[PDB]
């Protein structure tokens, strides 16, 4: 059950029509095994918003939010 | 990007299930984690989680 966020590079949520990047929420991985532990740390981050401990998938993904809510792509940064 | 910014000033953030994330100092840590690292450079703190997170 996926979030959608666009922040700055602050982290702090962006209104309509801000250009920011795409963060998604409710991200779960394998318990078990981290192979790449470095990595996942950078990609995927600790959520601000969401539960406790939760973590925000990084996408790396220039977006912006249209009025309806709705998010526009506009390219990997 | 703050996670990506080797000019950056980093911690790093443990939660109650043992998994780890990097993280800029200048943003307030979230609920439910707790900060085991840092401030330190991003390859001090990137290899800090190499070494813990296992």
């Amino acid at each position: 059950n996926t979030e959608l966020y666009v922040l700055d590079s602050s982290l702090r949520p962006l209104p309509t029509g801000a250009v920011g990047e795409l963060y998604l929420g409710g991200v779960q991985l394998a318990r078990g095994y981290v192979g790449r532990p470095g990595m996942t740390a950078s990609r995927f981050v600790a959520n601000p918003f969401g539960p406790p401990g939760s973590r925000l998938y990084r996408t790396g993904d220039l977006v912006r939010r249209r009025a309806d809510g709705a998010v526009e792509y506009l390219g990997r940064v | 990007n703050p996670f990506d910014d080797d000019e950056g000033v980093f911690l790093v953030l443990v939660n109650d299930e043992d998994q780890y994330s990097l993280w800029p100092e200048f943003a307030e840590v979230p609920q439910g984690w707790r900060t085991v690292f840092g401030p330190t450079s991003r390859a001090a703190a990137l290899d800090y989680i190499n070494t813990h997170w296992t």
